[PDB]
């Protein structure tokens, strides 16, 4: 028996126990874990990796918890990760080689002899963020759910130091040991001695990449009393430029502590330690929220290859899923199936839900190879009575969209919608933080009490609503920066309730041009009657029949986890061409409004093409304009007044 | 919230949407408003003047066949009631609906003149449910009766019957 000091770990006993698992696992969690075909569950993923060069082994930690023989290990790597992962680095290499020697094989040997393999363990239990992390939790595996507010520049950090000798033509190198460079005073005596004369040469040395990232942390529960924490965390090589401002994330790593120097003068250290996460894995995506625009992020999809990391950017889907997607797309009522399943707790309002669905698809994005750009979006406003979906819709969008800041009222003004300059107290320098719209370079920016935002603030959106960019000239920065956000707005009329005896253009209390530059405006007036509000009341109270609404599967609707897999396919993979035959029905629909401005026309093409992203059509057909124009007219009840 | 009309006291010649300065969108987020306003009277002011002079003659509260509960024990009782998560019977479910439609039909079709205020809304139906849950929790009861909502609706309506005095 052998054991590490301060530790419960036996190297060889864990080594064989990990191999025993690694050569025998087959989804036993489905059998054992709870009340929930395949084989060799990891061996396929290991013999997958060796031809791709993707040296990373992403590990679902809960494989071990359910499995019969490595409950003895889950509570070790969780509690001793720096050492237990150092074992896995070795065992996996030996467990790759066992798949060599059992194989008649080509020369994989000549590199995997030398190359290095690693593990990223992420699928661990939940925690109350920074707050529950009492000092007993120091140096343990942890995970955090949250988002990024800023990231520092890449920092050079020493890994081999170099020494140049002022005489006698021999240098020296030393590898760093646990944070020190033990510089030899002696001139490597056996050449000759001079007592103290040697140099240290910066540009000969070998460096790691380091990067630091600031995480706004958002627990699944927070105690009454709390407020958001800006954690500071560090990420090493192969994760630098993995994740960046506005991303919504699950990240895992080791919780740490470190001292701080009191001053730049002397080595007195503060005893009240600082704390951070050393990141080991980041889960860039989730099943519940859709996928970041592949056209926008095109610069980084290749950087992941060029940087040699497979930390994933886009949802993987199998043929069994795509086959279902296509078999679903053939049905006649998809146009209403999504518009119901988008909000299974929201009653009727299917004109609203449907145009919102057509916002999420975006439509089409296009450029002229230098001189111009156009993008698929519709910018939306909701108006009419209180006591309606308006505020709840802004949540469901927010909780599906991977990006977006729920701005609100007078609590949101120019310096914090666009970027601002601020003192980073942790280092005391001026640094630039992305504002709300800049963080929202994609997805949706969701705005509420839109008319109670001031006359001064509204003037930023007045550019952004179609030009999708913001341009700056204030001290320290002069740039135009991207603001690809779609915009969605909740508004209420002048006075209160609604008043049909005054024209809507006045009633909204929003200026005629900005109201026009919205692509779709919804009038959501109540107009009360029996045989609607009764059916609504039954629907609502069924949420209190069963104290959690698991029977909401009634009135059949898609699983959200499939709907997001559909949209993040259609969005990613279809570029719907507006056919030259579609013009003839399109222009008359515009001119019929003129008997109002091009924003309607520029909206209809961006809305109708989304109605071709839906149903996955590479080309627009004369029918799909017809539903799009009717939607515009009926969204403002154009027949009535 | 405590608030006062535009002239401190009410004016009976002003409809409440004009007597009250607040906008009805914000007001619709109050699940109950109380028109807790005074009118002089020969009798009722006498018992008040007793209670105030009694409680000013000494700290003690009136000699009713009652005791005013010590607050800390009431806090413990509330903390137990908070643990209760009551469920609505289908019997009351269909009653809440029909009362709501009669309220909403009356509120709209009749009550948009003179003393009439506001409109009935989904939010006021949810108010009645939350109040009906609260009553059942004060019973320490795992279910919500038809006997609860017929009390909850009373508090909703009674808060403005003061206006007719
Ligand atoms: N037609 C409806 N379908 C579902 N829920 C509704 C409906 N009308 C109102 N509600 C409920 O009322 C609340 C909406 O408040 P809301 O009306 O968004 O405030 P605002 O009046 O500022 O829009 C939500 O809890 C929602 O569930
Ligand atoms: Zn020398």
């Amino acid at each position: 028996l052998r054991i590490i000091w301060g530790t419960n770990v036996s190297i060889q006993e864990c080594t064989t126990n990990f191999r025993n698992f690694l050569m025998s696992f087959k989804y036993k969690f489905r059998k054992i874990l709870d009340e929930r075909d395949e084989e060799l569950y990891y061996i396929k993923q290991l013999n997958e990796m060796r031809e791709l060069g993707t040296s990373n082994l992403n590990l679902d930690a809960r494989n071990l918890l359910a499995y019969k023989q490595t409950e003895d290990l889950y509570h070790q790597l969780l509690n001793y990760p720096q050492e237990v992962i150092s074992i896995m680095d070795q065992t996996i290499k030996d467990c790759m080689v066992s798949l060599i020697v059992d194989n008649n094989l080509d020369y994989d040997l000549d590199e995997i002899e030398t190359k290095f393999y690693k593990v990223r363990p992420y699928n661990v239990g939940s925690c109350k963020g920074m707050r529950e992390l009492n000092p007993n939790d120091i140096d343990k595996l942890i995970n955090l759910k949250g988002l990024v507010l800023r990231s520092t520049p890449v920092i050079p950090d020493m890994k081999v130091a170099f020494f140049k000798c002022n005489v006698c033509d021999h240098t020296m190198a030393v590898e760093i040991d646990r944070g020190v460079i033990q510089e030899p005073a002696r001139c490597e005596r056996i050449d000759c001695n001079e007592p103290n004369s040697m140099s240290l040469i910066h540009n000969r040395c070998s460096f790691a990449d380091k990067q630091v990232i600031k995480l706004q942390e958002t627990p699944d529960f927070v105690p009454d009393g709390q407020t958001p924490h800006s954690i500071s965390l560090c990420v090493y090589d192969e994760l630098v430029d993995s994740c960046r401002a506005g991303d919504r994330i699950e990240v895992t790593g080791t919780f740490r502590s470190i001292p701080i120097r009191a001053n730049s003068r002397q080595r007195v250290l503060k005893s009240l330690y600082k704390t951070y996460v050393d990141v080991v894995h980041v889960k860039k995506v989730s099943d519940k929220r859709l996928d970041v625009d592949t056209s926008t992020i095109e610069q980084e999809l290749m950087q992941n290859k060029v940087d040699h990391n497979e930390v994933e950017e886009v949802r993987q889907i199998t043929d069994q899923d795509l086959a279902k997607i296509r078999e679903v797309a053939a049905r006649e009522d998809l146009y209403s199936l999504l518009a119901r399943s988008i909000a299974p707790s929201i009653y009727e309002l299917e004109d609203v839900k449907k145009g919102i669905l057509l916002q999420l698809f975006g439509g089409t994005n296009k450029t002229f190879t230098k001189g111009g750009r156009y993008r698929g979006d519709i910018n939306i406003l909701l108006c009419g009575d209180p006591s309606t979906s308006k505020s709840q819709i802004l949540q469901y969008v927010h909780k599906i969209t991977p990006r977006g800041v729920y701005t609100s009222g007078k609590g949101s003004s120019a310096v914090g919608l666009t970027a601002y300059i601020t003192r980073d107290v942790d280092t005391k320098q001026l640094v630039l933080e992305s504002g709300a719209l800049v963080l929202s370079d994609g997805g949706v920016c969701c705005i509420d009490e839109f008319d109670k935002m001031s006359d001064s603030t509204r003037s930023v959106l007045h550019e952004v609503m179609e030009q999708q960019t913001i341009s700056i000239a204030k001290a320290g920065i002069i740039t135009t920066l991207n603001a690809r956000s779609s915009i969605l707005a909740s508004a209420n009329p002048i006075g209160s309730r609604y008043n049909p005896n005054l024209p809507v253009t006045e009633n909204i209390d929003l200026p005629p041009p900005l109201l026009s530059r919205f692509d779709l405006v919804y009038l959501v007036l109540d107009k009360v009657d029996e045989k609607n509000d009764r059916e609504l009341a039954k629907h609502l109270t069924n949420l209190y029949l069963e104290d959690k609404p698991e029977h909401i599967s009634q009135d059949d609707v898609l699983p959200v986890e499939f709907l997001t897999m559909y949209i993040s396919y259609a969005k990613e993979h279809i570029h719907p061409i507006i056919t030259e035959a579609a013009k003839t029905e399109l222009v008359r629909a515009y001119v019929g409004m003129r008997k109002a401005t091009t924003r309607q026309l520029e909206s209809m093409i961006r809305l109708a093409e989304a109605h071709a992203k839906m149903k996955l059509k590479n080309v627009v057909e004369l029918e799909d304009v017809q539903e799009a124009v009717r939607l515009i007219r009926s969204a403002i009840k154009d027949y009535a007044t | 919230a405590a608030a006062n009309p535009l002239y401190g006291r009410y004016n009976p010649r002003l409809s409440p949407l004009d007597n009250i300065n607040l906008p009805a969108a914000l007001l619709s987020r109050f699940d109950i408003l109380f028109l807790m306003l005074d009118i002089p009277s020969r009798d009722d002011d006498e018992k008040l003047a007793e209670h105030v002079t009694y409680v000013h003659m000494h700290n003690k509260q009136p000699d009713l066949d009652f005791t005013p509960v010590e607050p800390s024990k009431m806090r413990e009782y509330i903390a137990y009631a908070k643990t209760k998560r009551p469920v609505m019977s289908e019997a009351v479910n269909d009653y809440v609906v029909q009362a709501y439609i009669r309220l909403r039909q009356d509120s709209k079709r009749e009550m948009d003149s003179k003393f009439s205020f506001g409109q009935a809304t989904p939010r006021t139906l949810l108010g009645i449910i939350r109040l009906s849950q609260a009553l059942a929790k004060l019973r320490l009861a795992d279910m919500v009766d038809i006997d609860d909502v017929e009390e909850a609706l009373r508090l909703v309506r009674v808060s403005k019957e003061s206006l007719y005095q």
